[PDB]
């Protein structure tokens, strides 16, 4: 030889990606199964600050409803969600702010930092990032929909080299915070900084052809092709308004929108750099 | 009554709008415009490069017309418009019901 | 005449202030009374607002102490605090994370946005802002000190027009949280923006020359002047580490340290366009 | 415990503080607000207020009264017709003497002893305001606008520079002509985009009945001020300050105001007050 | 009471200086004014003096004869295919090496010991020009351009820098190719948006008549050049050149001008003269 | 449920990425990485690899090799004298037209084909290195570094692109002349203020006794360096390539590597791995 | 003769140079200096950093005096350029030879 | 008392300064300077250029040393700052009468 | 040995440089400064603008020299640096004991 790791010649295989992704802006739905494992969390850190590293541009966008859960039973109210939503009244909605904005959205910062990125916590109410208006479906109390998305703010420290994590709490007109969801708002901030993949991390190995059967998984599909699906039952469940989410995001400028298995180690970076399965790539088509 | 549409090459806008001021036309729009048109399969060349089906700038320049004036007006233009070199552009003719001034409220 | 209201020839008399500190940067420390009370409350933002308007530079520090308390007693933990800081476990440190980031600094920011300018909140811990360090103090849990700030983040924002809005809570190079004490992180802050004025908002005349008299209110003092009073007896209480504060914040490159009566409505613009005696300026000399 | 309160007023003044917050504004400083030492005083005053807040006051200057003086003191006799001055060679010398010379610089002078930066111009000074014969004739070298070019004073505009321009501009040859102040305003107003043109005047404004001094009509749009002119209301040389507006409105300004110079800090009152001054036109 | 009046001759200058202030002038510099000391020396006085007043000039050079030199020292017999020279992958070996090496470089080290900062390029640095194989077949590695990215060189042109390209540029592949010289200045001066593209030659331009000099049009237009192709008037490689010239006119160049590059100072007679040294094709 | 695990290798880069992230390295990409394809086309790859990360390459370069090639061709014979080429006015003309014409846009061409936008330069571009005769008497137009200016490549570097410049400069008259690959190397990473300046060379580092291959020293410094030389431990043509990293060192430099060229990606070897390759000389 | 080095704290410039000037000084320089003085095991405060061992920005404040000035010179620098906290600076008195004015000539040197 | 003052290559600042504490130095000052040392009609080095009389960027370093800590205090600079290129720079010893900390008072006669 | 400190004006440097260099001058040093020294009350000008008792930007130039130099070294100096107009600068003489070479060794 003479010579031990390599690794470099590994290295050099990732160029391509390298450069296919080059100054791109990736907006990735930090939660649930990548949120809890440790192994995973640090894990996604460590992806995170790669991609910035490398020169791409990475916004973190999380929720945390098992996060809050906790909480919330040590306040004595009670957990109520409604085919989606959580039913969060004005006592629940305080929780959540504390919860999402004070102890999830920081950690997440808390660990970049360490890792070695910069990262900058926000939440809708930060400069107007997000503004929020009550969520169409009525009585479940202040759950709240991107009313608008203003990236004034974020795209200067995005120039800089700086990590965006934003929190999925955003304030009205008014100034009553609303519970939106984590998805629907990782999508909005990607349209509205026409990124070039809105990746949604969740527990599930993609979108399958057969839900009895684990390696049916879709590679890709469009959006008629994705339409067709929620129609013909094959897309169920929450995996609906996730598909949804797709969809509105794409068609509002992104080029692309994954929704991967946030479960196994480095889901991102095999998104990213690597040719292997690991979710469904949904276009604008 | 006729609308007269010319996508014309950018520079030549000048030469055009002289030729028509010339031979005595009153209001013309100009818009910015891509545009593309080529063969029977030809390359289009613009800003020193060679391009196929890519969209280039070019330059919608909108009169609107007496009927009897058509005929030597696109005669006009295209004399002043052509270099002869692939992607000089189109002519498009449609027809116009009423034309009002806004400031006085002239219909024709 | 032939009207009614002016009002201008009143604003016409604003000019020479307005001139003084044209451009120029204040750091406040917003907090007790004028953060309990709704009158003074609404009144602060209305007056950092203005001052944004005008074309100075405000930014915002706040603790919340009253605030965090009602929480703790909501999760069955007891307020305790030693002589000065807030005596705080791991436990209650997520406490005081979730109240002051989450909940108080983004009531601040709304408020702000509503009112007109655009806020943008805060915590040490976003880009680094500032640094903690485990305070001198021993035995008194996660009570954290200013190791080091990084307002590399947050002047573009103060150029762009922004109102920060910093939370007094910061993580350490390993990621844990630290309670640090607002008047300080506001000093600090203000030292490292190179801040004209630090002004202190608090629940006391200012400074007075004799602790029974409520009208010895000292108008000016020097440090020398200052170091005195600490020894003389008179400089008392808890006014002892806020004195300490401007000291050491003016030492530091600020020019003036304001310790004012925030328990009057509107107390910001009566020190800054005002000749009215609100509190006690602190210098450089 | 304290007896001042400039400061329950002040936040009063924020909401039209953040509604006009970086706007331009072209004010006619001129006549009433101009001899009256104690409202000259007051104009400055509101001008570098504006400034210093954020705004970009732009103020435009002319001075027949001013002029008035020196031409009698070479024996040379006002001779007005219709509106313009009939400014022949030799008066024209004058003119330029006195506008450019000792009442841009008196105006200029004012603000920067008041605290702001002033930066005195007239048409000529870059090709700001480049002038033709006006259509009138026979009135000698009366001027009126043919171009602006404000690539030269938007640089100092930016740079918090408050630029005082008189009305007098050269042609293409690098003769002189008078050019009516009003007109000059707007076209500057014009060319800047400017969000007010504010033309200080000696009247309330627009009065819907002259014979009542409290008609003051607040609030007019173009066809409501073509109409009158039409009907006789608008007379006089409201006529062309009429006029002025509509010409200026038209070309992207988005609100004229004739004010009445003739009270204490006039601008502040239609800028930061409910209070009527004057009457606003708009485009809308 | 002195001597040099050549202030008088330097002040007659001032319209041309003005007229082309800050424009941008792609120059072929070739053959006659290459070969040529006295010539050659000359082109770099005026290309320096051209970057010095504040215009923008840019250089194209072949260099043909400069190339049959070497070729005859490697044991290469020189051959011509109607105007492109045929070059198989022995023969562009040394094209590259003459052009881009020694003649490149000549002309840039002449011009920065003139005074200028030349910086020299061929098509493939930065992928300035990027080569096809040439329609004409056979003709071995001979190209064609098929992009122009300036993204390269005008960072360096702002900077008041002298781009000087040899015509040679590469393949998506690697592959060197032979470029004609005029077609790389015409389309370098099209992606430059260039007021001017002078090809220098050992013609006084395009006579009306050959028999029959000097019958040199001044200035033609398209149509009228495309015609006189067909007349035959214009002929030989002459052809080419005009060609060269409609294909980037067309493009967006304002003026093309073929001038004889075998005068002196044959650059400033065109810029600042109103001397005939050329055909001017515009444009019209 | 997945094959290549290309990620947690990728992952592990992360450290060195930070470590050297935006930072600037000088290559002197010369000799068996040169010569040899395998080798040569994965310099080219480590090269964009490290600009599409957002490091600051530059390539500096020579070719003695490839130059004793066109002599032969040419009827002249290779001749050196202790170290350096002996270079008459005729042996010179042919290492410029190889350096800068066929080895300079040879590795242009690869790296834009690889993906990444590379500028070729000699000395002379711009002035970027300027020459003066070498001390070393009689040796012909053999060259020394009198002056870098890096005004010119320094926009580029910015930009992206990827320099790549020949050891080959002209004086201050216009004379070529050529200049030892290794300082202008040296020289060009000390302009830059480089953070590494790494020298691709045909031996496995400095070895501290060259009868074992496996001595291999990692680290040294300048004292260490200097004292053999003079034990005779560091020998040969070692001796003027230490030198070099010395003198590079001294001026701000903060690493100087001499590493084994020999082997594949040699470059990310030493960059992103703690493997051996070569002997690291500091400042320190 | 004597040279008094004053290295103070950037804000301090003005309080120190006004006290020389009404203490009756004419000559004085100033240049821009970075440093650290720092007793263990503290830290010293800057732009709301804490620092233990790297150089921050001060001023060193250079005067020419008359050997009778110097003990009641810094007596009036030290009470104008200190504010008690870690880092005010430190003062450095040194011999001076001969005192030349370039415009005029004028040599000092006693006695 | 005396005064050293050395003026360096602007790299070398950080491995004199470690020195200096691990000597045990306590207070310094460095400022940035502009120099040259004609070596014989030699040229020294400077971002890749040759310079002859040219003022090229250096650093001013000022300690001041107790009598006795002098000899071995310049040995410690002299070995860390050393290239052994042309322009490593010149140490300059001068007396020193008084040292008065600013915030305390502890004078030195 | 002895230490000349020479405070001038900012355009002189050339001037004093080259004076020094001519009279066999080894080693210098330059750093930027800001000073002044006015009367008896007087100002002194600075880029056009008259001041009292404000710092204005010169150049502390440092040489070491031998003791015997010292007085021509001074007048070579002051030759060069004067313009004869308020605010030239001053000259400052100090003791040196030890001169060390870095690259070398070599005290004095
Ligand atoms: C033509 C004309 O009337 N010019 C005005 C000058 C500007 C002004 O209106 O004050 C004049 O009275 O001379
Ligand atoms: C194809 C062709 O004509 N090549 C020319 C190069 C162009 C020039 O030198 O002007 C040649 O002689 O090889
Ligand atoms: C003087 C000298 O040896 N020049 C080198 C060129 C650069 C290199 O070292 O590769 C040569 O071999 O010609």
């Amino acid at each position: 030889e003479a010579g031990a790791a390599d690794r470099v010649r590994i290295l050099s295989e990732a160029l391509p990606y390298l450069q296919q992704f080059a100054g791109r802006t990736v907006v990735v739905k930090y939660g649930g199964a990548a949120m809890k494992q440790e192994e995973l969390k640090e894990a996604v850190m460590r992806d995170i600050v790669f991609l910035a590293c490398v020169g791409m541009r990475p916004v973190v966008v999380h929720g945390g409803g098992p996060e809050i859960n906790a909480w919330l039973g040590r306040v004595g109210i009670e957990p109520q969600f409604h085919n989606g939503l959580r039913v969060t009244d004005a006592d629940t909605m305080e929780v959540v702010e504390m919860v999402l904005v004070g102890r999830v959205n920081k950690d997440i910062v808390s660990r970049i930092n360490t890792t070695g990125g910069r990262a900058v916590g926000f939440c809708g109410t930060d400069g107007r990032l997000v503004l929020a208006r009550p969520h169409d479906q009525e009585g479940i109390g202040f759950v709240g929909e991107v009313n608008s998305v203003n990236s004034e703010v974020i795209e200067p420290l995005l120039e800089r080299g700086y990590i965006p994590v934003i929190s999925s709490v955003a304030a009205d007109e008014n100034g009553q915070s609303f519970n939106i969801n984590a998805d629907t708002v990782a999508g909005e901030i990607a349209a509205a900084l026409n990124a070039e993949k809105l990746i949604l991390l969740t527990d599930t190995r993609g979108i399958l052809e057969d839900p009895k059967r684990p390696e049916s998984l879709i590679p890709r599909l469009n959006i008629p092709q994705s339409r067709e699906l929620i129609a013909q039952g094959i897309v169920g469940g929450g995996m609906i308004p996730k598909v949804d989410c797709c969809i509105r995001s794409l068609a509002q400028g992104v080029r692309a929108a994954h929704i991967i298995d946030g479960r196994i180690p480095h889901a991102l970076l095999l998104e990213i750099f690597t040719d292997a399965g690991i979710g469904t790539m949904i276009v604008g088509s | 009554m006729k609308k007269i549409e010319a996508i014309i090459r950018p520079f030549k806008l000048d030469e055009v709008k002289i030729a028509l001021v010339n031979a005595g036309i009153v209001g013309m729009t100009v818009s910015e415009v891509r545009g593309f048109g080529r063969q029977k399969g030809q390359t289009e060349r613009y800003r020193g490069s060679e391009y196929t089906v890519e969209f280039l700038q070019k330059l919608k320049l909108e009169i609107v017309v007496e009927d009897a004036q058509v005929d030597t007006v696109i005669d006009k233009i295209v004399a002043a418009a052509r270099t002869g070199e692939i992607g000089d552009g189109k002519i498009f003719v449609s027809p116009v019901d009423q034309t009002i001034r806004i400031r006085t409220g002239e219909k024709n």
